[PDB]
């Protein structure tokens, strides 16, 4: 019963809370293993909230973002919102993966219905000013991932591999 | 100022008609020029720089409502500028310090004269150093027998390059120095791809002598043709003159118009500067205006780098 | 803007390869390969689209809309493409190595030269600003084996000498101390020279000569005998994929390109010469 | 790049053709060309250099008539039993070996001048055995098709 | 799927079997096996199919019509092949075997490396993914066997020490002492390192110094004396059959796969050499 | 029936045998014996194809047209062979 | 409107009865143009029982009958002895195809029931003995294509089609 949560990588503050628990599952899918971060998991067709931060719905296929895929539960007791789907595990756009996938996942996706009340100006917001970035390591990388300076060095791989890989689409709404 | 297409990999610039599949009972074929026509550069500049709604018809008005004076196009190997020469059909990619002579060289008599251009575009050329016509064949396949279908093959002479090579063109304007540097082009036909490095440049310009090197085609208002391919001797010391086309053009999805031009790497005396002012009207004038704007009657002083206009 | 984005690859030889020209190069060949400039193996990129485009059209044959839009259509109804293939330059061809002074058994090493490593620059560096990615790590370390060029360099071990293709006796040096390896395979790299480095690669590439048998007596048939080249199993070209952005690269570019390895690459297939595995340089 | 190998395949050479004479123990040259090169390169250079030594003394006629080839022309290596006749591959890689800066003609000239120092030699031989096999390769095979050619 | 069939098959040597090479290198023997990228024997697909397809056009002479649109027709073509052959890599060759510590005496044993499992692993996944078939017991053998790479290893017999082929030693270790054996046989598998396999390998082919005899005088004619090298019996190699669906390919799958077994590949056959047998890995295991 | 015919069939050594295998280096032994892939003794195909069909010339002055068919022409070899020798197993050997 | 059913062609008689519906619609499948016999149809697995020809159902896929398709229904009161069978035409195992078909169909095949009591050891039968090529070539072909020895002089190139084309699997019993 190893179900999991997606937590896209802004660098806006908006990510406060993720999960209740930090491991939850056994297994975990998303390695860092002395070459970065492996097995991410990108969603397109959607963007985030710069505040309240969420999977918003497009449909151009030019918007996506891209965060990590972590077993965790969303407390549990709220969140009728979310994207709760489960996918035969051959569909995820995974990239940058390394690691295998076990036929049958249950995905919970942070999702509000988007507006009534303008069209959406979306834009690319790479993830860029350091100071940010060691900011996400400490929120989740630190939380999930115990691994920090217990048997890993390059904690600057960790950060660099953010400033390239992660870019996502913001509304500006 | 200056501007180098360096190419990534063998361009084509087809310079005849049909490169497709139209009698059933043949191949096609093409061939590359070696240096693509000013034409070219034009729109490829202008594709990088384009805005939608402007022309739609005139394919250089508006081209002209983007490009600065464009000057002419020759090779540069490792800070070797390259230059072209031409004789009767054949052409030739000749250093700088072979072009100062030159004037006396055609002016010697018999055979110094011809020993001279012989060595010249048989010895002291320089093209099967850095590029040889590397062929090309292709075929379609029809996906019910998987195999080629009938006759659809096709052999495009591409243009290898055998070392790194750019094209260098100069272009008037600044603002412009930062929105195509770094820009991968699709320079040339047949889907090729080159890129652009931009760095200023000072070149002087102002200048006057009595024999020139046609950097790029100069064009013929068409109906000077009667006053000038009857004294061609007094216009031209070697070269070439041929009808050309100056292209195709996208938004309007044509072939461009065909003029008389005087090819690439000929050698023009200074009495057809004037002529074709002494022979041009005053609104087609205002139509070379614009095709001496996007890099056509370029020209270059035989003793230094010193390029010139004509109707400007 | 046009070229916003673009994905290099490397195209790694599962079987033999043979992508014919014809006959044409002055050679011991009837049906020699695609050469380059410098005579090295190389796919045109009108094969290489021209295949790919082919295998897409019967791996995914519902997407003829996004395949015939990013890869050109057919029929004389048409439109701009928005996504092209460069010619795939050979990156590094295999060889028989017969170790002196190594206790690190090696039977076989990649090959390549400074001529190869000057164009793979060429082409890693004319993307790496240009449009928005990230290969450094990859284009720095290129650069650091250029820095070394006329003496031949191994990468990423330690043997000073060696016996390639049992015909060219080489003295290595280790580059720096390690370059962590740029491809997941653990064999050695080789950059040599490139004088001796065209006689090693000339050497790999295979030149067999095949036989027409008269069925009713089992001989050879008069004029039934040719010579081919085949570019060797495991042998590396690299290309990259240019594409504009136009709402169907969004698409192409992200289901079809993440589900393709394998692909189908020249002729000869029936002799099984033509798999060919395409690793996406995201590692 | 072995290039210059076609033409040391003669300088070296000098003679093995009625240097060799009597058709007899000439056209065992053919058999050497052949087996010896076949075996070097499937057995190993080295077995075949303790096979090609055996049939070849140390210190006699053989050695005057062997190095008289470094310094000469007429060297008749007659003599029925291939073993003055049998030097004559071994002169052909030895030959090779001192041209090409493989060994130098010090330390083999200086060896084969004294019983101490052929042990040595062949030790360094031994660590040069595949340096020596490969390179000898393709001016081996040029005197494999001068044989069947001419010889 | 690109492929409709894919029949991955080994090649069993019932006589030693001589696939003649196509190379202009000058080498060693007059007439050398034909070699692949590692100098290691192979079977050139070329070689395979055009020996398989006159077979099959005379042992099945009621269906030249699908074996010429499998294997492609002979004169006028009209249109490509459907079925496709890759090169035979080789995957064990028999080598003599002198036991130092072991219950049982064997006198010759199965000797295979890690380079040709590393090209049979890439051969069973690139046709997994160009067709349906997930050939999972071969490649789950295949990938726990490449697990202990860098270490000869033995997997079933219990051997730690050996002489192959009279001139090597070897120290051997164990796999799992469960691993079922790769093709089913009583003879062990020793998946030798790479330096150590090569010259393994090297000494268990066969040459053959052969003459020419003047029926007059019995002593040999001036020129005939050539040199001939051959693959030994029990040699197995590997080889995948391709196929795109036709209707008849689907019969050529199940009709004419059903029923080959034994077929002549390669040259001298006057002599014996050539006799091969096909099993279908989709039996063997 | 890919063969019209198959004769298997035994060799009784009534004398001693030699077939050479050729010299080498490592032999050990001037003239040894041909020997399997597994170091028991054998005759290569070859050697029996060539002795029994320069034997059948002889002895059968008027077949050579039949024998040259079956056992390949000397000549001008126009065909290949219908016949074709196995490389004789040992079979048992006296002790 | 176009449905059509499968006259097999043996060397043995009982052919020109199966159909008092000899021609039916417009046209057939199986079309003789003056240069060979067209789109022969293929039935694999099945061998005909010479004694009222008729295709026995086997299972070794090697057996088989060639024949011609052709439109019609079976004399107006069988089809409870015809194996009845629509297929998209894409499904029919067609031989020498010239052009493109009805994309739907129904075919009609005549059918005996395998006998269980009897061994179904099957020989593979050819068609010689120009006798039977002709009884052939009038019994069969000109009943449904009248064109022939109407200006055709084909009637050796027929002769030799049907002689070098058409072999079928029977029960030799």
């Amino acid at each position: 019963s190893t179900q999991r949560e997606y937590v896209f990588i802004p660098i806006t503050n908006s990510i406060t809370i993720d999960v209740k628990i930090t491991i939850g599952g056994s297994d975990h899918i998303t390695n860092i293993d002395e070459r970065g971060i492996h097995n991410v998991l990108v969603i397109t067709g959607y963007a985030v909230d710069e505040k309240n931060g969420r999977l918003v719905p497009t449909l151009d296929p030019c918007d996506y973002v891209k965060g990590i895929l972590v077993a965790g539960t969303p407390q549990q007791a709220q969140s009728n919102d979310f994207l709760t789907l489960k996918l035969p595990a051959n569909k995820l756009y995974l990239i940058r993966k390394k690691g295998n996938i076990s036929d049958d996942l249950k995905i919970y996706i942070p999702y509000s219905s988007p507006d009534a009340r303008n069209s959406m100006k979306t834009k690319p917001v790479s993830i860029s000013d350091d100071t940010i970035v060691n900011n996400i390591i400490k929120e989740v990388f630190d939380k999930i991932y115990n691994i920090t300076q217990k048997e890993k060095v390059k904690i600057e791989k960790v950060k660099e591999d953010i400033k390239e890989l992660f870019s996502y689409y913001a509304l500006e709404q | 100022k200056r501007v180098l297409i360096k190419p990534l990999e063998p361009l084509m610039f087809r310079s005849q008609g049909e490169f497709e599949p139209l009698i059933t009972g043949s191949h096609t074929a093409a061939q590359s020029l070696i240096i693509p026509r000013p034409s070219t550069i034009a729109g490829m500049l202008g594709y990088i720089l384009f805005n939608k709604s402007s022309g739609t018809g005139d394919w250089l008005s508006d081209l002209t409502n983007l490009l600065a004076t464009i000057y002419g196009t020759f090779i540069e190997t490792n800070g070797e500028y390259l230059f072209p020469l031409r004789m009767g059909n054949h052409l030739a990619l000749v250093d700088q310090q072979h072009l100062i002579n030159l004037p006396t060289l055609l002016e010697k008599e018999y055979e110094r004269r011809e020993k001279g251009i012989y060595e010249l575009f048989y010895d002291k050329n320089k093209l099967f150093q850095i590029i040889n016509h590397q062929d090309r064949i292709g075929i379609s396949i029809d996906k019910s027998t998987r195999t080629v279908k009938e006759h659809y093959l096709y052999s495009a002479r591409y243009l290898a390059f055998k070392k790194e090579v750019n094209y260098v063109i100069f272009i008037d304007n600044d603002a412009i120095s930062d929105k195509i540097n770094g820009k991968i082009v699709n320079f040339g036909g047949e889907n090729r791809i080159a890129k652009l490095e931009v760095d200023d440049y000072k070149v002087d310009t102002s200048i006057e002598e009595e024999y020139y090197l046609a950097l790029s085609p100069i064009l013929i208002p068409d109906e000077a043709l009667d006053n000038f391919l009857d004294n061609i001797s007094d216009y031209v010391a070697m070269g070439k003159v041929d009808k050309i086309s100056l292209g195709f053009d996208i938004a309007n999805t044509k072939r461009k118009e065909m003029l008389t031009a005087i090819l690439e790497g000929s050698i023009v005396k200074r009495s057809i500067i004037d002529f074709i002012k002494n022979e041009i009207k005053n609104d087609l004038r205002y139509r070379f205006s614009k095709y001496e704007k996007i890099g056509y009657n370029t020209l270059m002083s035989l003793c230094k780098l010193a390029l010139r206009k004509i109707l400007s | 803007p046009y070229y916003a984005f673009a994905e290099p690859f490397f195209i790694h030889a599962i079987t033999h390869l043979h992508v014919g020209s014809g006959s044409s190069v002055e050679e011991e060949i009837a049906l020699p390969f695609q050469r380059d400039e410098l005579g090295y193996p190389t796919i045109y990129a009108s094969s290489l689209k021209g295949a790919i485009k082919s295998f897409l059209l019967k791996e995914f044959p519902d997407k003829r809309d996004v395949i015939y839009k990013v890869l050109g259509e057919d029929e004389n109804p048409e439109e701009a493409s928005l996504g092209t293939f460069l010619d795939a330059i050979l990156f590094a061809i295999p060889s028989r190595i017969i170790e002196i002074d190594s206790a690190k058994p090696y039977v076989w090493v990649y090959v390549t030269t400074y001529e190869l490593l000057k164009k793979v620059k060429l082409y890693l560096d004319s993307i790496s600003q240009l449009s928005n990615a990230s290969f450094s790590n990859l284009k720095n370390k290129i650069d650091t084996i250029l820095a070394k060029e006329g003496k031949n360099i191994t990468l990423d071990s330690d043997l000073k000498s060696a016996i390639l293709n049992e015909d060219f006796y080489v003295e290595l040096e280790a580059l720096n101390n390690k370059i962590p390896s740029i491809i997941n395979a653990g064999v050695p790299l080789l950059v040599l020279e490139d004088s001796i480095g065209r006689e090693v690669i000339n050497r790999s590439l295979i030149r067999v000569r095949r036989i027409r048998i008269d069925r009713d007596k089992k001989v050879v048939e008069t004029g039934g005998l040719w010579s081919e080249e085949y570019v060797p199993m495991k042998t590396i070209f690299f290309s990259v994929l240019l594409g504009k952005e136009s709402k169907e690269s969004a698409i192409f570019a992200s289901c079809i390109l993440r589900n393709l390895r394998y692909v189908i690459l020249g002729g000869k297939e029936t002799i099984g010469k033509g798999i060919v595995e395409l690793r996406w340089v995201k590692d | 790049l072995y290039e210059e190998d076609y033409k040391l395949a003669l300088e070296a050479f000098k003679k093995v053709f009625n240097a060799l004479t009597h058709y007899g123990a000439k056209q065992a040259f053919r058999s050497r060309a052949r087996d010896l090169v076949e075996e070097i390169y499937n057995s190993g250079f080295i077995p075949t250099f303790f096979y090609i030594i055996s049939k070849a003394e140390l210190n006699s006629d053989s050695l005057d008539s062997l190095i008289s080839l470094f310094s000469s022309d007429n060297a008749i290596l007659r003599g029925s039993d291939e073993n003055v006749s049998y030097s004559a591959y071994l002169f052909i890689i030895l030959y090779y070996l001192i041209k090409r800066g493989i060994i130098e003609q010090k330390f083999l000239i200086q060896a084969l001048r004294c019983e101490k120092t052929r042990l040595d030699l062949i030790d360094k031989l031994y660590n040069l055995a595949p340096i020596i096999s490969a390179k000898i390769r393709t001016y081996l095979l040029a005197i494999k098709r001068l044989s069947e050619a001419l010889i």
